[PDB]
RNA sequence: CAACGUUGAGUUUGGAACCCUGAACAGACUGCCGGUGAUAAGCCGGAGGAAGGUGAGGAUGACGUCAAGUCAUCAUGCCCCUUAUGCCCUGGGCGACACACGUGCUACAAUGGCCGGGACAAAGGGUCGCGAUCCCGCGAGGGUGAGCUAACCCCAAAAACCCGUCCUCAGUUCGGAUUGCAGGCUGCAACUCGCCUGCAUGAAGCCGGAAUCGCUAGUAAUCGCCGGUCAGCCAUACGGCGGUGAAUU
């Protein structure tokens, strides 16, 4: 009733790819943009602020943002 | 009040009875300055109270501080090097106050289910010098007069 | 401990403000900004036109009052021998500069300088002066006592007089003042003139600030 | 503050100029207009101005010195400075206010 | 199911 | 049907009649018309007891005025009010009365002085100070 | 409590006007907390 | 540090400066001495660091070591202390804490006979 | 009663009563209660009529073991997932946005 | 017509309107008079210090005074007695026909 | 103020007699009387008076102290960087988390909590704005859009309080943390990190150790309402406003 949300550019990317039947890393920033059903077994690499991270996605994925998957915190103890 | 000393404020009365006494008791139950529900209360107790015995209320507020009132308490003094319990006596509205006071929390205290019926039933104890109210001047008595050797100023 | 800008403090009692124009609330932001533009402009261009012809501007205030048609600043100033003696007088030459600034739309504007009789009965010129003995390299000593000299002899009940920074380019900083006559401050009767002065030596900064009381 | 920042605010304001109309034509667009995968491709016009031309990127700053903080709109001045002002009284109608 | 989920809501 | 008691016994709005009181205390004001025979108590074409809410303490405050003279079943009042809460309304009310009363006979100064009805209570709201909780409150405060 | 957005309270404090704090009489508040039959 | 002393709290701040270990165990003792002795009074231990002079700012090489102690019954214990390196500055904060210390104890403690 | 779902209200007014299934909040209470059934007393004092409609009525909405393994299996589900909120379940540390810096007690009690 | 006159200091606008209603006493037209309105008056509150201290304030406002005044009946004199009227520039006018 | 009738009212009458608004003016000065006091300043009392001894609050802060705070509001001596220590952008970060220290809000219940029905404010803000009415939604909200550049219209529901009905002692109809589901709004964009709703969930916590803080009257306590910042907000904060209203020296 109101629409969900995916960055143009990654948007048309994601048509391009789909189209021509390869699955090729895909280096986004944003972090934003829900994850579509018509993107599911690509792999896109998102920006933690540093580095891109490869993420696999998934049937579960679907109906979450992009950023949920790449922790941008680095912690590991005091 | 190193400089000043207090001017003396209105005595009120209450409404329904034109007492200063009973006026007293509803200002020192106050609680957030509803004393709308305070009167409430007080006369719920008065029902109580006029309920469980045929006798005149107005006079079982005179027997429940009568009953209360301390004449003598003590106070701590530091008297030449010495910290000592000396025992000074005590003034009517002070006497009054304390008196109203001790009702007031042995009656907070209670283990029933209103506060009118529990400042009834502490009421009712009180004028037949029959609880803790009236224990707890005893006790301020006791401690008062074994430590009766300490007032100089007898 | 801090006092309060003695301005400040009779303000629609013994003083008068300097903006004398009204504004619904939304507009009184622009407005502002208007005011702030022209009254730099006309600070400047007197600046740099008088101290090239080498001499003591005293420009003592602006007033600004703004009506629905024209818009009138009120020059109050205390020798316009450097503004009307050149060819192009102040007024035309600055009348043409300060309108292109608010805007020409709806609003057209007038210039009108007044004559301020004693100028050393004035805090702000003064205060000018003593920035310029001062940026000379004369002693403060000496400035400060001209300065009171001058005044003194100029009409005036009483003047306080503070001078605070690096003197004479020592390298502590610290604080100088004079007390002369009577300088009630916390009398709010009191007609107070007081002003706010920065001067830029080798040195660094140096504050002026004098205080100047006319009777009650 | 630094220059460069009143600078950006400047380009902002401009740019903003600039796209408003097509802003509130795109966005009644989207509103008013439904089909989903319609509103995507009008999403796609929204997208596409810079991201520097929304009115929620702007910053009020005090006009006087450009500080970031502190302002209040009626005089779009700061605080300091608006005090200094009000002393020197520079503001119609101010006044050293006691209730 | 998260894919017919997501399309429940939008389709 | 109260209105219409009111509107009845008064045709001349609330400005016009002889004796009138005003009271006002904190935000609320009070004006007050008084009338010759037996007693009621109209305040906003409602009863006394009805809007006052029987806190005794209020409607005491009401009909204190009337007490110090005895003139109980000999007056009607009828009054307006607004502003603040209904204890400032009846202290209002009260005030009021005593100034009409003053106003019918002036022989009553006596005890109404004497009792301290005349007086406009000053006491009002203290405004909140910057830096302070409410009005005199301090914050907590850590000595460290 | 002054601390449940499940409250009129609580929905005050909260400035949150909301299903226990209608904003008018017409707007549908929870369901209805009426019956009760005591006969004695 | 000192378990006789667990019921103190031992805060140790750099202002403007970065805190080694051989200050760590310099504070421990030097502030150990002087509270150990009267330990039932102390309460918390506020030692706070700040260096100047030198490669930082102008002026000598100051460093500057600032102790405050709180007991049961009197607050406000302050010391302040300049000097060369921090050590020598906690030597001497240690030195006035001491003295203080034992004044408060000497006034209280010594069922002083105050009569008046 | 008991026979609402395995588990038992006690002596008390009939919507505070069905409350004490976990899966009945006040609102699916006096929804339930007060529309449906129609009727409002003690627990001990409903008719046999009234309490069969009542357990059919509350047999049709979700209940503790259904909603413990729903909620279970959606926890499950976000740390399968490894998203944040898995992360923060799988941690134990506060997923609304919550600051951890202060005060977690609650929920780092565990 | 009725004129609302805003103004921040008193003593102007009153003389304003005292202008106004003499010049429209002298045309014989007939005032409802100088109708004072409640005064609106604005407070801000500000940080005395540039830093640190919270607590030190300064409480400046705004006062503006609105005056009202119902002219009668609109002679032709009148009307031009009125348009014709030097108010000082510190007062705002609002003409309601 | 009254009237006509209506919930939309009118601009439809009269009154200026109450109230209110805001401008001018008067009033309080130990001024009068008595008692005290060297006569003196004054101090205790009494009258009148709305107010009586700075009537009540506010702005007001001397010479100076702390080489206090601020070169990150602004200004500036000197020093230093100048294909970088300057500049543009998108992501991050200032929102981390074994803990410790300080300020707050809510609580631990019958002086109470829930529900239903009634009553009384103040001062604010509002044309890219506040938005009545009606319609759809359990609901945030959505559609519609009068009226208002504000003593006119709107935000707007004042809440405690009261009259009734339920619980009358429980870890409960106390308390509401945490978390899941499903939504709404702002805004290109709500995952890190917004706020709000509906259903569910139902932790601690039975008045708190040593210590310690605020307050002398419209004060404390207790109850809500507004504003600034502002697309939206982390606001329980800050600045204000009124409601109810103590005890003690
Ligand atoms: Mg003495
Ligand atoms: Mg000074
Ligand atoms: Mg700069
Ligand atoms: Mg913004
Ligand atoms: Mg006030
Ligand atoms: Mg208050
Ligand atoms: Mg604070
Ligand atoms: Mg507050
Ligand atoms: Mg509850
Ligand atoms: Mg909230
Ligand atoms: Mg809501
Ligand atoms: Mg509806
Ligand atoms: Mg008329
Ligand atoms: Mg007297
Ligand atoms: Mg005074
Ligand atoms: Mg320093
Ligand atoms: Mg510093
Ligand atoms: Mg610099
Ligand atoms: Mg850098
Ligand atoms: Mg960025
Ligand atoms: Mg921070
Ligand atoms: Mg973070
Ligand atoms: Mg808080
Ligand atoms: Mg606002
Ligand atoms: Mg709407
Ligand atoms: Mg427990
Ligand atoms: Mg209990
Ligand atoms: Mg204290
Ligand atoms: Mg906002």
């Amino acid at each position: 009733k109101k629409n969900p949300f995916v960055a143009n550019h990654l948007l048309r990317k994601i048509e391009k790819l789909n189209k021509k039947a390869e699955k090729e890393i895909i280096v986004t920033w944003s972090r934003a943009s829900t994850i579509i059903p018509t993107m599911i077994g690509h792999t896109i690499a998102i920006h933690n602020g540093r580095e891109h991270l490869p993420i696999y996605i998934t049937d579960r994925m679907v109906g979450h943002k992009l950023g949920e998957f790449a922790p941008t915190l680095n912690f590991r103890g005091h | 009040s190193r400089r000043g000393t207090v001017e003396e404020k209105t005595a009120k009365s209450d409404p329904i009875y034109r007492n200063r006494l009973v006026n007293m008791l509803v200002n020192r139950i106050l609680k957030h300055g509803k004393k709308s529900l305070a009167y409430q209360i007080l006369y719920r107790a008065v029902k109580k109270i006029q309920q469980k015995t045929e006798t005149n209320p107005l006079s079982v507020l005179r027997q429940a501080i009568r009953g209360v009132t301390p004449d003598i308490a003590v106070k701590a003094r530091r008297v030449g090097g010495s910290t000592h319990q000396v025992p000074i006596e005590i003034g009517s509205t002070q006497g009054k106050a304390l008196a109203i006071r001790w009702l007031l929390g042995a009656a907070r205290k209670r283990p029933g289910r209103n506060m009118a019926f529990k400042l009834s039933s502490e009421l009712v104890d009180a004028a037949k010098g029959s609880g803790d109210a009236v224990r707890k001047k005893e006790e301020t008595h006791r401690m008062a007069e074994a430590n009766r050797a300490f007032a100089h100023f007898r | 401990g801090q006092k309060i800008n003695p301005l400040g403090f009779r303000l629609g009692t013994t003083q008068s403000h300097y903006s004398l124009w009204f504004s619904q609330p939304k507009n009184y932001a622009e407005g502002l900004q208007e005011d702030q533009k022209i009254r730099d402009c006309i600070k400047n261009y007197v600046q740099k036109n008088t101290k090239t012809s080498s001499g003591v501007e005293g420009i003592a205030r602006i007033e600004i009052q703004k009506r629905i048609d024209l818009i009138q600043v009120i020059i109050h100033m205390g020798f316009p021998k450097l503004l009307i003696e050149n060819r192009p007088q102040g007024v035309e030459d600055l009348k043409i500069n300060v309108q292109k600034e608010l805007n020409c739309v709806n609003r057209k504007l007038n210039i009108a300088i007044t004559r301020i009789a004693k100028p050393y009965g004035d805090p702000n010129i003064l205060a000018e002066f003593i920035a310029g003995q001062l940026k000379s390299r004369v002693s403060f000593r000496k400035a400060m006592k001209k300065a009171i000299e001058l005044t003194e002899q100029a009409d005036t009940k009483g003047i306080q007089i503070q001078i605070a920074g690096r003197i004479d380019g020592k390298e502590i900083a610290r604080i100088e003042w004079i007390r002369e006559g009577r300088v009630p401050l916390q009398t709010i009767r009191a007609k107070i003139d007081y002003c706010a002065y920065t001067v830029r030596t080798i040195y660094g900064v140096l504050g002026i600030k004098i205080w100047i009381f006319m009777g009650e | 503050a630094r220059k460069s920042l009143i600078q950006r605010e400047k380009k902002r304001r401009n740019l903003e100029q600039k796209y408003h109309l097509i802003r509130r034509s795109s966005k009644q667009e989207i509103r008013k207009v439904t089909s989903l995968s319609d509103k995507w491709e009008i999403h796609g016009k929204l997208q596409s101005p810079p991201r520097n031309s929304a009115p929620a990127r702007l910053h009020r700053r005090c006009f006087l010195t450009g500080r970031p903080r502190a302002n209040i709109r009626d005089f779009g001045l700061s605080g300091h400075i608006l005090r200094e002002m009000v002393h020197t009284c520079l503001l119609p109608g101010a006044t050293r206010s006691s209730w | 199911d998260q894919v017919e989920k997501f399309r429940k809501k939008y389709g | 049907d109260l209105e219409k008691f009111v509107k009845s016994r008064l045709p001349g709005g609330f400005a016009a009649q002889t004796v009138i009181g005003t009271g006002r205390r904190k935000c609320a004001i009070a004006r007050v018309v008084l009338q010759e025979g037996t007693g009621k108590f109209i305040i906003n074409y409602r009863d006394a007891k009805e809007y006052l809410q029987g806190n005794p303490l209020w409607l005491q405050y009401v009909k204190t005025p009337l007490a110090t003279l005895g003139y109980e079943t000999n007056y009607d009042v009828f009054v307006k009010a607004h502003g603040g809460g209904l204890s400032g309304q009846a202290q209002a009310i009260s005030l009021g009365v005593a100034r009409a009363l003053l106003k019918v006979s002036a022989s009553h100064r006596a005890p109404l002085k004497q009792e301290g009805l005349l007086t406009r209570d000053s006491r009002i709201v203290e405004r909140k100070k910057p830096g302070l909780k409410k009005a005199r409150k301090a914050p907590q405060f850590s000595k460290r | 409590g002054r601390g449940d957005r499940k409250t009129a309270k609580g929905k005050r404090f909260n400035h949150s006007f909301g299903n226990a704090r209608p904003k008018n009489k017409n707007k549908g508040r929870g369901p209805p907390k009426a019956p009760i039959f005591p006969k004695g | 540090w000192d378990g006789p002393l667990s019921s103190v709290k031992l805060i140790l701040q750099g202002r403007n400066l970065e805190v080694s270990d051989n200050v760590r165990s310099h504070v421990e003792d030097k502030v150990g001495k002087s509270v150990a002795k009267h330990s039932h009074l102390v309460r918390e231990v506020d030692v706070r660091l700040s260096a100047r002079g030198g490669d930082l700012s102008k002026g000598p090489k100051l460093r500057r070591c600032e102790v405050t102690l709180f007991t049961k019954r009197h607050g406000v214990i302050r010391a302040e202390e300049d000097a060369e390196s921090l050590y020598s500055s906690i030597d001497l904060v240690s030195s006035i804490i001491q003295r203080k210390l034992r004044k408060i104890k000497d006034k209280v403690s010594d069922h002083g006979r105050h009569m008046k | 009663v008991r026979v609402g779902n395995v588990e038992i209200p006690n002596n008390k007014r009939v919507e505070y009563s069905l409350q004490y299934i976990h899966g009945i909040g006040r609102s699916r209470a006096r929804q339930i209660l007060c529309d449906l059934t129609l009727e409002n007393k003690l627990t001990k004092e409903l008719s046999e009529d009234e309490l069969l409609q009542v357990r059919d009525e509350v047999t049709k909405y979700m209940i503790e073991g259904d909603l413990r393994r729903f909620n279970a299996i959606a926890i499950r589900r976000l740390k399968e997932i490894q998203c944040y909120r898995g992360v923060r379940h799988i941690q134990g540390l506060p997923c609304r946005g919550q600051r951890t810096k202060n005060n977690c007690r609650t929920l780092k009690r565990g | 017509i009725r004129i609302k006159l805003r103004s921040y200091w008193v003593p102007l606008i009153e003389d304003s309107c005292k202008q106004i209603m003499d010049a429209a006493r002298t045309t014989n037209a007939k005032i409802m008079g100088p109708v004072p309105l409640p005064t609106k008056k604005r407070i801000y509150c500000v940080l005395k210090s540039p830093h640190v201290h919270k607590d030190a304030r300064f409480h400046f406002e705004i006062r503006t005074h609105q005056r009202l005044i119902d002219i009668l009946y609109p002679t032709a004199q009148t009307i031009d007695s009125l348009m014709q009227l030097d108010l000082p520039a510190g007062v705002d006018v609002e003409v309601k026909l």
